[PDB]
DNA sequence: CTCGTGCCTGGTGTCTTGAATCC
DNA sequence: GGATTACACCCAAGACACCAGGCACGAG
RNA sequence: CCUGGUGUCUUGGGUG
């Protein structure tokens, strides 16, 4: 058995591409002198393939666009062959993480799996709006907590059974939401309960203003800041913000430009 | 919120022509949400602050998506003075 | 002043004393071990104990005061973690040094080769520089192809010894097997060599320059990585709310994802040409961590496309740590506009706009003598002048008269600041780049003048190869009592008449005063 | 502040003005050292007023220093490389 | 030890550019700071000119540190040394 | 020149800098032995005693 | 905060347990080494008092500067008014009433006879006159490190001690 | 146990304090400072000898700030207790837990597992006492002990004593 | 030193054997085998 | 009402072969 | 085989891809 | 009723 390098995410296609060259030159003068060809999804970007000359490798490889074309195979002792092909959890009241949904990244307990065995039921603490918005994602989602349904009475829900309700078209049973995943859907292992888990298991500025004193009298300008005495009014003529006493300033108002009586 | 003034913006969150405005004035308000009331914050855009000026003209239209696009034309007035630059 | 008091003492560097961190040290310093490189809990807010954003490490946000020290994130210096590796790597900046040891020691003991018996290689250890000595001692034992169990016992175990070539970030030994017959090379990992250079005795480690308190030789081979403090590598916001991280979070989130797999092998489905497809990944990581410029082999890429920004490359060049932040840097209390001339000031003066010279100040203390004067001051604040723009108690804290409503409640204290604006007969310091020679920054005194053109008396555009077409020159403020009195009485324009050069002037009557005077 | 800038202040002998653009007018920052180790290594809680260096099982021997943040950065850099910058307040010879 | 006697001194007695500089600046920043001042103040009341005033009439209540290349030291009192 | 490999080398070999320099100190923000500051100021206490006694510390 | 003349205690690479302060082991520390050191670099024997000489000196001190106060004008209790604040006035006076009961040589007559009497590790000179004993048995069980020594006299330092005792 | 160790002292000094009787202000502020202060490294400073005549060299003046630094060098008489030294104590306080004892200026812990199993808490008694049959330890009563630890607090330490040894208790 | 080294830069910035520029170079790289 | 197809969002992971002088 | 290649400053002009899985809508 | 944060990395075109 020799190990190939390939390129990555590409193993399959090329067990298929060997199979296809093998089978087509079966019983032909030029035969494909390989016996089976494998790749493990647990070893990244390499085939392994089974034949007595390595000849046979380059000929089961040439032409493939998946394989490097670096000289690069490899032997396999015979004492490594069966972990080559080494085949490889989860029981009712365990926890698990939800990899899926809203409920990504969750704890949850294992309620119960379907009779084929695929989808298994979870007890998982809701995340709800009531219906509050209505006329979801992971990342838009609501806080979790667990389900009032004097509340869902209240804001917006059936009765099954004792402290058994379904609201908008999902179970709750005490406080806790039961929904089906696929088990593929769950993660079994090596789980890390958080900290959380392990806790719960003045009035003129701004307005336009007339100046009716001075040099810069009969000119528009606006209330910029107006500390003391002392205004800043930002004028419209020049680009200059000037310094400007009190008793000279004119305020509009509902009707025209009104003295220090606003 | 910026610190500068938001009294010229209308109701469209955008300023009308023949305002003048000076720097750090916002002429154009928006918002963008806080992901999880009191949600929001602000993504307007003021005027650079060394500059002035009066609002000319405003294009308000839509991009290749489909949201909302606008333009806002500035127009001052440079008169020359020590220190600016001349040749022959 | 702005630091809050403290009971430490206050002193000054004397020393600085380089060396390696031990494993056993950079643990002891350490206040977390990190593990997981997801940086969030879920997206649900507040990042994940244990990973790479743990708030021990510390705050770069301006609401979460620091669960180590309990300082703001102004006073918060950051404090490190570790990572622990499942396997023993080289340090990529070492390895040419870890090849020369290599020659020096005995593969199976670590003893070095040569005794002072030898007549030439008891001159060479009294040298006393220890990298001339080093290299010395290699000199004369590089020739010498076998470990000695005998002297020419001297503690050596007979073996002969291979000659060690570098390929990359491996290092491979060829042994010669006792004419020719065939020698092997196998591959010197480094978990092989950590193991060897713990056993040299600290009398061999004196003798090969290294030192037994500081720079230990199996301190080369890297075990545990210190963490840096997120205040090392912030994160940056492109378009508001979406933020993207530093080139080293995701480099550390690399390595750390990759030492999770090592620990994945040991213990089930390791088909061994797996575990050094494995292991020399975690070695480039490591590597392209701390330099990612190594010759002969790609670099390592971010998914933009573009190299990634390693440690090495942050401290050199131009614009890196040292010749862009520590040899030179930006500054404070400047100013920049075009520059005009004026025949009418004295020699010594320099014009400055009005504009410029209400946002620079200089702090005056306020004695018995100014008082009065400096009240004046406060009561015209920041935007009529002669005014000023903050008074600072001996605390720090600063009242901002932009927005001090009751600033006529003001009451001056002996001792106090008042950063009022700049004013007549200030000295500055004057600056046109490139600054070719010392008379290119000489102290002007201000005059205070409408227009917004520096102006300066046509006599000294010579000194500063200046003239009027364009240029612009750099105006420096200085802070402090002590900054005057040197500007004024050594670098101030009349001392500088006279240049060490050529010992002759730079400065004359200059153009139109020149043609008219004759 | 360039490196030319900083040449034509040595010449003029301004050394006090150097150091004082270089700091107070820019990024001055405050570290404690440990006076055993000589590490930025100290855990300094100011308003309970209590100092470890958690190495050296010190509470007593240990200094504040002026520098740069920059400079204070750098030597955070060296340490994630493995270098030990040990920064000592007192000669020996 | 490292000090030298004073009528073992050999450095220069004339005080240098760089050693009056320091010595104007260190005085001003003290009388700015309220330190008590040694002479009459008249119409210059800014610290730079009273701290200049000083040294003219030698009052200067200072001592100057002059270290030599191997460590040791002659200290001269701003009193004794002569100003140009 | 060299940046980075100076400071490696410098680690690998233990090296100890005294702090004479000039740009030693410049880089660490401290006070340089040149110019200004190639010497230290003290306190006459000696000709502080000429002044008369109601000037006294308490 | 407060140092003295011993400094740098730079690290070595080999660690050192004769550092934890035992007095039966003649390990007092890095600062109360054999040899010291003064202001003035001068070499110098540890200075370890007796509770016989510390009586004399500390009141001594006391009453000199007490006098230095008052421009220059015998019981503990007022002795210890001299110092400054309720804190030092506390420390202060808790030793001189200690020293009070437990001083058996009260006066400066009798302490230069037991001073000449005394005046071989500067420590152990100091312990023999702290602790009182009767005979030689008494003397090696409670200090276990005058065993191996070999040159008592021991008997006829008792003797003296308790001769030179006031009744009581 | 009773040392004369030969200390220093940092002392920064404001400029307005600069006067004609500098040196005596900082002989008060030196005593006003360490008198009556413990530290681990040396113990209770006692009393400082020579107060009033204490040669406290020149000050240097701190580039950037004005303010004067000096170094006041000085010798006092200091208390240090070690472990494994024998001392005598008075008692001052008597507990279910064991006794308190002033040595001085501070107080020694000893608890009931390193107390005789003869010597037993007399609460009925008057005045209460540990009390034997030639054997009386009331307060002030001369008691004899070892110290066996001594631990740090950096601002007062902390030593814990035994009474379960030969030749030691009330004599 | 600075004065010095001011002092010799500064002409050169503003300036059959080699002269000028290129022979400087020379100099102070001390080439074993100049022009 | 159920099944199939298409679109959108989220998560994980690279690769056909194609400027010049000095030490 | 790399490292070296003036200084400072201004301003305008830009941003991951592919595959798989799940959900919703439309048609039979 | 005091505090008060708006990006980076390049590339290109310019100024002396
Ligand atoms: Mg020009
Ligand atoms: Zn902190
Ligand atoms: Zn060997
Ligand atoms: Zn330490």
């Amino acid at each position: 058995i020799w190990g190939v390098k390939v390129r990555l995410g590409k193993e399959k296609d090329v067990v298929r591409q060997i199979l296809k060259k093998k089978l087509a030159r079966e019983g032909t003068k030029n035969p494909l002198e390989i016996y089976s060809a494998f790749q493990r999804d647990s070893f990244k970007g390499h085939v392994y393939i089974e034949a007595r000359k390595a000849e046979a490798i380059n000929d089961a490889l040439k032409g493939n666009v998946n394989v490097f074309s670096n000289n690069s195979k490899f032997l396999v002792g015979i004492v490594e062959y069966k972990d080559l092909l080494r085949p490889v959890k989860l029981t009712r009241g365990s926890y698990v993480r939800v990899k899926n949904g809203k409920f990504k990244g969750d704890l949850a307990q294992v309620d119960e799996v379907l009779e084929n065995g695929l989808e298994a039921r979870l007890k998982l603490v809701p995340r709800l709006d009531y219906g509050k918005d209505l006329s979801y994602t992971s990342k838009f989602r609501p806080a979790q907590r667990l389900f009032s349904e004097a509340e869902a009475r209240v804001h917006e829900i059936r009765r099954d059974r004792d402290g058994f309700v379904t609201y908008g078209g999902e179970e709750y049973y005490e406080g806790f939401l039961y929904k089906t995943f696929r088990l593929q859907n769950l993660i079994v292992n090596s789980i890390n309960p958080t900290l959380n888990e392990l806790s719960l298991f003045d009035p003129t500025l701004n307005k336009t203003v007339k100046i009716r004193q001075g040099g810069y009298k009969g000119k528009i300008g606006i209330v910029k800041e107006a500390n003391g005495d002392r205004f800043r009014v930002e004028l419209h003529n020049p680009n200059k913000t000037i310094p400007i006493p009190c008793s000279f300033l004119l305020i509009e108002s509902t009707h025209g430009w009104v003295p220090y009586e606003d | 919120l910026k610190h500068g003034t938001y009294e010229k913006l209308d109701e469209d969150g955008l300023i009308a022509p023949g305002v003048r405005v000076s720097g750090d004035d916002i002429i154009i308000g928006k918002t963008t949400p806080i992901p999880p009331y009191h949600t929001k914050r602000d993504a307007s855009t003021p005027l650079r602050s060394t500059e002035n000026g009066i609002v000319d003209q405003v294009l308000l239209t839509t991009n290749q998506e489909g949201l909302k696009f606008v333009k806002v034309r500035m127009r001052t007035t440079k008169v020359p003075q020590i220190g600016d630059k001349f040749a022959s | 002043s702005q630091f809050p008091y403290s009971s430490a003492p206050l002193r000054s560097v004397k020393e600085v004393q380089f060396g390696l961190l031990s494993p056993e040290e950079i643990r002891a310093i350490s206040v977390v071990k990190i593990e997981y490189p997801e940086i969030m809990d879920e997206s649900r807010q507040r990042p994940r104990e244990g990973g790479l954003n743990d708030p021990k490490l510390g705050s770069i946000d301006r609401n979460f005061k620091c669960q180590t020290c309990g300082e703001g994130m102004a006073e918060c210096p950051g404090h490190f973690g570790h990572m622990e590796l499942a396997k023993p790597v080289f340090h990529i900046g070492f390895i040419p040094k870890i090849k020369k040891v290599c020659e020096c020691i005995c593969m199976n003991c670590g003893k070095l080769l040569l005794d002072e018996t030898n007549p030439t290689m008891a001159q060479a250890i009294r040298i006393r520089d220890p990298k001339k000595r080093f290299n010395a001692v290699w000199q004369l034992c590089k020739t010498k192809m076998v470990c000695e169990a005998d002297a020419p016992s001297r503690g050596g175990c007979g073996n002969t010894q291979p000659v060690v070539r570098k390929d990359g970030m491996k290092l491979w030994g060829t042994w010669k097997k006792s004419r020719d017959a065939q020698p092997e090379r196998k591959l010197l990992t480094p978990g092989e060599i950590l193991n060897v250079f713990k056993h040299i005795s600290p009398e061999d480690c004196f003798r090969l320059g290294f030192n037994e308190d500081y720079a230990r030789p199996e301190w080369m081979i890297i075990t545990v990585l210190p963490v840096p403090p997120p205040q090392v590598r912030p994160s940056i916001a492109m378009d508001e709310t979406t933020q993207g991280q530093d080139d080293l979070t995701h480099k550390l989130s690399d390595i750390l994802k990759a030492n999770i797999n090592v620990q994945k092998l040991e213990m089930d489905g390791s088909p061994q040409h797996i575990i050094n497809e494995v292991e020399q990944l975690l070695q480039f990581h490591v590597a392209t961590y701390m330099d990612n410029d190594i010759a002969g082999q790609p670099q390592a890429l971010q998914k933009s496309g573009r190299p990634v920004k390693a440690i090495r490359a942050r401290l050199k060049g131009k614009e890196g740590r040292l010749r862009g932040n520590l040899m030179g840097k930006r500054v404070d209390f400047s100013a920049r506009t075009v520059i005009s001339g004026d025949p009418n000031l004295e020699l010594d003066q320099v014009g400055v706009p009005i504009s410029i010279a209400k946002t620079l100040s200089y702090p005056e203390t306020v004695t018995q003598y100014n008082i009065h004067r400096l009240t004046e001051y406060v009561r015209n604040g920041p935007n009529e002048h002669p005014g000023a723009k903050y008074v600072i108690r001996d605390n720090g804290d600063r009242i901002d008269l932009r927005y001090h409503k009751r600033a006529g409640d003001i009451v001056l204290q002996y001792g106090w600041k008042v950063e009022r604006h700049l004013m007549d007969d200030d000295p500055v310091l004057f600056n046109r780049q490139p600054s070719l020679h010392k008379m290119s920054m000489m102290a002007h005194r201000v005059k205070v003048m409408p227009y917004s053109t520096f102006r300066l008396n046509l006599s000294v555009t010579s000194p500063y190869n200046a003239d009027f077409d364009g240029d612009e020159m750099n105006l420096h403020v200085p802070q402090s009592e002590e900054t005057r009195a040197e500007l004024s009485q050594l670098c101030a324009v009349p001392l500088q008449i006279v240049s060490p050069q050529s010992n002759k002037p730079v400065m004359g009557i200059v153009q139109d005063t020149l043609c008219g005077v004759r | 502040f360039g490196e030319m800038e900083r040449d034509c202040m040595i010449a003029h002998g301004a050394a006090g003005f150097l150091k004082e653009r270089l700091m107070e007018a820019s990024d001055a920052f405050r570290v404690h050292v440990c006076g055993i180790c000589g590490l930025m290594s100290v855990i300094a809680n100011l308003k309970k007023n209590q100092f470890e260096c958690r190495s050296c099982k010190n509470k007593t021997n240990i200094y504040q220093l002026h520098i740069p943040y920059a400079a204070k950065l750098l030597f955070q850099e060296l340490m994630a490389m493995n270098i030990a910058p040990r920064l000592y307040t007192e000669r020996s010879g | 030890e490292l000090a030298i006697l004073k009528e073992e001194r050999t450095t220069t007695p004339y005080l240098t550019k760089y050693e009056r500089a320091r010595i104007l600046g260190t005085r001003a920043l003290q009388i700015s700071m309220n330190a008590p001042v040694l002479v009459d103040i008249e119409g210059e009341t800014d610290p730079l000119q009273i701290a200049m005033k000083e040294l003219s009439q030698r009052k200067i209540p200072l001592v100057i540190r002059r270290y030599l290349p191997d460590g040791s030291y002659e200290d001269w009192g701003c009193d004794e040394l002569i100003v140009d | 020149e060299e940046t980075v490999e100076i400071l490696f080398e410098a680690g690998a070999a233990a090296e100890l800098d005294d702090c004479r320099g000039v740009s030693e100190n410049v880089m660490l923000g401290q006070l340089a032995p040149m110019g200004t500051g190639a010497f230290d100021v003290m306190i006459d206490e000696k000709l502080l005693t000429s002044l008369p006694a109601d000037y006294a510390p308490t | 905060v407060s140092t003295s003349t011993v400094g740098a205690r730079r690290r070595r690479a080999k660690q050192q347990v004769d550092d934890e302060e035992n007095a039966t082991l003649l390990r007092l520390g890095p600062e109360f080494a054999l040899k010291q050191y003064d202001h003035d670099g001068n070499e110098h024997d540890l200075i370890a008092l007796s509770l016989s000489e510390s009586r004399l000196l500390i009141r001594e001190a006391l009453k000199a500067r007490s006098r230095a106060r008052n421009g220059g004008v015998i019981d503990d209790d007022e002795l210890a008014k001299v110092t400054s604040g309720a804190v030092a006035n506390g420390v202060v006076k808790k030793t001189l009433d200690y020293l009070n009961t437990f001083a058996r040589f009260k006066d400066e007559e009798t302490c230069t006879a037991v001073d000449q009497l005394l005046h071989l590790h500067p420590f152990e000179i100091a312990q023999l006159s702290s602790l009182g004993c009767e005979d030689v048995d008494e003397a090696i069980t409670l200090i276990p490190s005058l065993a191996a020594k070999k040159e008592v006299n021991l008997q006829r330092i008792l003797d003296e001690l308790n001769r030179l005792e006031d009744p009581y | 146990m009773f040392f004369l160790k030969d200390l220093s002292l940092i002392l920064t000094l404001h400029p307005s304090y600069f006067g004609p009787q500098m040196n005596q202000y900082l002989r008060e502020k030196l005593l006003t400072d360490v008198e009556g202060t413990c530290t681990g490294q040396f113990g209770y400073i006692v009393t400082v000898l020579d107060g009033m005549n204490i040669d406290v060299g020149k000050g240097r003046i701190i580039p950037g700030s004005g303010s004067a630094e000096f170094e006041v060098k000085y010798r006092a008489v200091v208390w240090k207790p070690f472990k494994g030294e024998v001392v005598d104590a008075i008692v001052s306080n008597v507990s279910p837990i064991g006794f308190f004892a002033d040595v001085g200026p501070l107080n020694v812990f000893v608890s009931t597992r390193l107390i005789p199993d003869n010597l037993v808490y007399n609460p009925s008694n008057s005045p209460p006492a540990y009390m034997s049959n030639d054997e009386l330890i009331t307060k002030g009563s001369k008691v004899r002990l070892k110290v066996v630890g001594t631990r740090t607090d950096v601002n007062e330490i902390y030593a814990i004593g035994s009474i379960k040894e030969d030749f030691l208790g009330a004599i | 030193g600075v004065i010095a080294a001011q002092s010799i830069g500064e002409p050169a910035t503003q300036m059959n054997v080699t002269l000028g520029v290129p022979r400087l170079k020379e100099i102070l790289n001390v080439a074993k085998n100049i022009k």
